[PDB]
């Protein structure tokens, strides 16, 4: 190129092969020549630590920690971007880690941590909620370009993969977890990659509930229930902590299906190491577009699992879980008047999705849903729009309907709706059914 | 640390909870299986005879109890209907919860609604009712009225579910099959609550039951173990609002006669005693009650532990309830108040 | 006096009594079980894990009534932190840079400070010369590599930033000045200018504190250097 | 009087056998961590100078 097709991608392939190493110029890096560059003087301005102010109605001091001196660390973790993990250092010598994403507009991400704060608010708003004292853990995320964004990093935790894994006897879990894979699930349903169609265009209702029995006898259970005891000390503390961490969960869940965040593998959710709280990551998926945006299955309102389930045996999340999504549905029987006004910040960054329809149509999704509507009747309209020219589509639908009775029967509760009908048919026909016949592998239901 | 063991019943009942557990994990080693299955046997004997013949529940002793047992499948075996009053009454609702919901799994319709309706009253006693419909939405709630007036209580009203109650103990020709004796008490327990909660003096009487049933000599029963402080308590009310009968106040003489049924008045109604000779104005012995209730409960505060907040806070209420009547003992007339304008 | 605070909290109400009580209370300071003993036997030593007293016996020794219980207490903390302090040895240590107590010297380290910086000086002459100890062991070249650090670490943040116990923050200063002077003493000069922890560190540490807007840290590293000062002053 | 040392040290320790530690290790804990797997010993009248094949 002395100036402006396949060419394109046949001159990128020629680097691809080597490349994607970024190693600075040591862990204290020199890619930054702040990182021994202005030490605290008059040299230069002080350069406050991201995202550290928080509009909460008082106008902010500004005595608060500053950027100031560095004790520098590279690593990069082999995720879609690769990001990188840095370490931040104020003035006060308080390290910070935050996670460098690469390119990306996080301004959709920003908008979605503003949403949260403020359903928070109407948390703390709501009655019975905030008797109860419900509330989400979040984090700063700050997009630094329209191709570079910057998050920070939780400080202490642990995936809840790595948290079950360890909490077990991994050997065993590697063999025979590692042994059926592909077969137990993504072929003994239909016998590879695009076979998928074939998969749910051939999936039967008899074969899906035995293959989801291959399935759940491969892993093993109350994984959940040995990381709770492992971490718990008493017995009283391992009920409160378990009921604390159930209830953040749902309140996870329910938002970000509100949202139709797609969280398909069991990373997406983190999960902190002193109160046990679990916390949602990895955003831009929104408004079901995993469901259009994608060929891979996300019919599934949240992750919801065998282990989820083996949380304790009298639970049937129906107690708890059930009680949870009624406050907070009931609290958001009036947030839609309001939050309409949120997630169109103008319109709210447009073709967002298309880059990473309207978004109008997605938004007016929400406020449907939100104003009392059927899950399946949800995902019905959202596989129709931009996804129904997909094979196997009419069975996509179908199944998003329900096969057996007890799927299908959750016809009636329809179109605006009791808060506890509309949580009982999402735990039920959007939960099992789908995962049961037309399962994503990264999903992992198994786990 | 046997200095300490006596100082502090909390570091006491850690230390031979830990020591215990290590016995037991070892006596393994050396022993046929025969041999700790009849220990174990003996045991589970020796607890439900503890847990039977207590009055006085030690919120450290009653506790550590159960914590034992729950340390050990062999223990879940016990009696489940005295470790719940016991814990209940104890304030030990959540030990008690974990044992009997350990003892449920690793037991794995069956009678379990024995101990299902245990843990049921238990979620009820700390106010949580959302595990309940869960309880009752699968299989225990054989009584569809039970989850009806569970839910109409939720919404915090119990005028329905007092009627509720009424009617299913008064439901007799069970097509779906008579209930166990368990759900029938746990009708009368929730009677007996949402009549308290409706403290009007008409529910308050309903609350007396009259004895139903024709029924010290009217507490014998555990049942009527039990429901004695909702029979006082309704009963001092109505003669506090202006009832003069005196039947109560004969009961506790009576009671004064024979230490157990008079310790246990003062170990946990020592301010109802001083309440009544406040209605009688014997204010000698109704101040040595109040003085005596005071240091039982600040000595039950402190071997409560401190993460069982909830458990705290329903302690709370009784230190407003003790010093308003102290402020009103201790300034019934010291100089002739009445005489003097001190509207302090 | 007791009679007169139930009084009192009675008095004030229950919309009042409840400011007496999120991190919700506990956390199981250690993610694994350890500080194992076996009791001995004649015919058998039952192990058991001393660490589940901590909590307990820490709310205990930090505060009670009943000198005597108090006392039991902190004597029986005493001999626990030594037995521990013991058992930090002989350890397989290959994973963090103290696997087998790490947290546990998170959570004494403060009550430790406190215990030896407060009234009813039986505690004071059994914990200061105790602590100075202390000083002397994770002073060591052995002892000075990412250990030491949290010992450091909470000997600074104690009293240096700290709203009240004046006699905690002398005492916490005077801790500092006993241990750089020990650690001069003790150990080569390579380990200092190769280790973090060293003069200039302190040096760091101390400016940013100046230069922190509140009157807790830079009144800490005032006096701090003003302790540091009679020795300081003979380096060259 | 050929054996009685060692007979007199058999009746010693033979003996020992009640001490609950007799049966449990000296040290509670690895050198260090790793991975120690079970090792066995075969014997057998096959010994060196017999193998060239």
């Amino acid at each position: 190129f002395g100036k402006g097709s396949d060419f394109n991608d046949i001159t990128n392939m020629l680097l691809l092969k080597m490349n994607k190493d970024s190693k600075p110029p040591g862990n204290l890096k020199e890619c930054s020549p702040w990182m021994s560059d202005f030490k605290v003087e008059f040299l230069r301005n002080e350069l406050e630590i991201p995202g550290q102010y928080d509009g909460r109605g008082k106008p902010l001091p500004e005595y608060h920690v500053r950027i100031a001196g560095f004790d520098e660390r590279v690593t990069v973790m082999a995720s879609l971007r690769r990001p990188k993990r840095i370490i931040i250092r104020g003035h006060d010598e308080r390290e910070h880690p935050f996670l460098v994403k690469g390119g990306e507009d996080l301004r959709q991400d920003q908008r979605v941590e503003q949403l949260f704060q403020v359903m928070n608010g109407i948390l703390a708003q709501d009655s019975a909620c905030s008797q109860r004292a419900l509330q989400l853990r979040t984090y700063s995320v700050v997009p630094m370009t329209s191709r570079l964004g910057l998050i920070e990093w939780l400080e202490n935790t642990v995936t809840l993969k790595d948290l079950l894994l360890n909490t077990m006897s991994q050997e065993e879990k590697a063999a025979y977890l590692s042994d059926p894979r592909a077969p137990p699930c993504e072929y003994k349903d239909w016998l590879d990659v695009g076979a998928y169609m074939l998969m749910y265009k051939g999936a039967n209702r008899t074969e899906t509930v035995t293959s989801f029995r291959k399935r759940e006898s491969k892993v093993p259970a109350d994984l959940l229930k040995r990381a709770f005891v492992r971490m718990s000390t008493s017995p009283e503390a391992f009920l409160a902590l378990r009921s604390h961490f159930a209830s953040s969960h749902a309140l996870i869940c329910i938002s970000h299906w509100i949202l139709g965040i797609g969280d398909r593998h069991l990373n997406n959710f983190m999960v902190a190491m002193e109160t046990g709280g679990v916390i949602g990551i990895d955003f831009g998926h929104a408004f079901g577009s995993a469901t259009q945006f994608l060929p891979v299955p996300e019919l599934m309102p949240f992750r919801l699992t065998r282990q989820f389930i083996n949380l304790m045996l009298p639970m049937k999340e129906t107690g708890l879980m059930y009680s949870i999504m009624v406050h907070a549905l009931r609290a958001f029987r009036s947030d839609p008047g309001l939050l309409t006004n949120t997630m169109d910040v103008f319109v709210k960054e447009p073709s967002f999705d298309w880059k990473n329809w309207y978004p109008r149509q997605k938004i007016c999704y929400a406020k449907r849903k939100l104003a009392g509507a059927n899950p399946a009747v949800i995902t019905c309209d959202e596989l129709l729009l931009g996804h129904e020219k997909a094979p196997a589509f009419r069975d996509y639908v179908a199944v998003a309907r329900g096969s057996k009775d007890h799927n299908i029967r959750a016809q009636e509760p329809e179109s605006g709706l009791s808060e506890e009908t509309q949580v009982k048919c999402l735990m039920d026909q959007a939960t099992d059914p789908n995962i049961l016949g037309r399962t994503w592998e990264g999903w992992e239901p198994w786990m | 640390l046997q200095a300490v063991a006596q100082r502090d019943p909390i570091i006491a009942k850690q230390l031979f909870s830990s020591l215990f557990s290590g016995i037991l994990k070892e006596m393994d080693k050396f022993k046929t299986l025969s041999e700790k299955n009849n220990i174990t046997q003996k045991l589970l004997q020796d607890f439900n005879r503890f847990l039977n013949t207590t009055f006085s529940f030690f919120p450290p002793f009653v506790s550590c109890i159960q914590d034992i047992s729950c340390q050990h499948a062999a223990l879940l075996s016990l009696d489940p209907a005295a470790v719940s009053a016991g814990c209940l009454a104890s304030l030990q609702q959540p030990v008690g919860i974990r044992l009997l919901e350990e003892a449920l799994l690793r037991l794995l319709l069956p009678p379990d609604v024995l101990r299902w309706v245990e843990l049921a009253k238990l979620y009820r006693s700390i106010g949580e009712y959302d595990v309940l419909r869960g309880i009752f939405t699968s299989e225990i709630g054989t009584k569809q009225i039970t989850q009806s007036a569970l839910l109409a209580e939720a919404r915090s009203d119990y005028s329905e579910a007092a009627k509720q109650y009424d009617e299913a103990l008064n439901k007799q020709d069970w097509v779906d099959g008579e209930p166990t004796e368990a759900e029938k008490d746990f009708w009368e327990l929730a009677s007996l609550d949402c009549y308290n909660h409706l403290a009007e003096w008409k529910s308050l009487e309903y609350c007396s039951t009259a004895s139903i049933d024709s029924e010290k000599i009217w507490s014998e029963p555990f049942y009527q173990e039990t429901y004695l402080p909702y029979m006082i308590r309704s009963k001092l009310k109505l003669l506090l609002q202006g009832e003069a009968d005196q039947s109560l106040l004969t009961f506790i003489d009576k009671a004064m006669h024979g230490e157990l049924q008079k310790a246990i008045l003062e170990l946990h109604y020592s301010q109802e005693l001083s309440l009544l000779y406040l209605l009688q104005d014997d204010v000698d012995r109704a101040k040595y009650y109040i003085q005596n209730g005071i240091q039982s409960f600040m000595q039950n505060y402190s071997s409560i532990d401190v993460l069982l907040h909830q458990s705290r806070l329903t302690k709370l209420q009784s230190v407003q309830a003790l010093t308003e009547i102290q402020e009103f003992i201790s300034f019934i007339s010291k100089q002739g108040n009445l005489s003097s304008q001190v509207p302090l | 006096i007791r009679i007169r605070v139930v009084q009192m909290l009675g008095s004030l109400g229950g919309q009042i009594n409840k400011n007496l009580l999120m991190m919700k209370s506990y956390v199981a300071w250690d993610r694994e079980k350890r500080l194992s003993f076996a009791v001995p036997f004649r015919e058998m030593k039952p192990v058991i894990f001393l660490d589940v007293f901590l909590p307990r016996v820490t709310e205990l020794a930090l505060t009670a009534s009943d000198r005597q219980t108090k006392v039991a207490a902190c004597e029986l903390l005493h001999s626990m932190v030594m037995f521990m302090l013991g058992k930090a040895t002989q350890m397989p240590e290959g994973g963090q840079g103290a696997p087998p107590m790490y947290q546990l010297y998170k959570r004494t380290f403060p009550v430790l400070l406190r215990l030896a910086c407060d009234v009813d000086q039986v505690t004071r002459q059994l914990y200061e010369p105790l602590v100075m100890q202390l000083i002397h062991w994770f002073t060591n070249n052995k002892k000075f590599e990412s250990q030491d650090t949290v010992a450091l670490l909470e000997a600074i943040l104690d009293g240096i930033v700290d709203p009240v116990d004046s006699t905690l923050r002398d005492f916490c200063g005077r801790c500092i000045r006993e241990f750089l002077k020990w650690s001069i003493k003790q150990i080569t000069p390579q380990q200092q200018e190769k280790s973090p922890v060293n003069t200039k560190s302190l040096f760091k540490r101390l400016y940013s504190l100046a230069l922190h807007p509140n009157a807790f840290k830079r009144l800490g590293a005032s006096l701090a250097f003003n302790n540091i000062y009679r020795e300081f002053r003979e380096e060259e | 009087e050929v054996h009685f040392l060692s007979l007199a040290t058999n009746f010693l320790l033979e003996m020992t056998s009640m001490s609950p530690d007799y049966p449990n290790p000296m040290f509670e804990h690895p050198l260090s961590e790793c991975e120690f797997q079970e090792y066995t010993i075969d014997s057998d009248w096959r010994f060196r100078s017999t193998v060239l094949t």
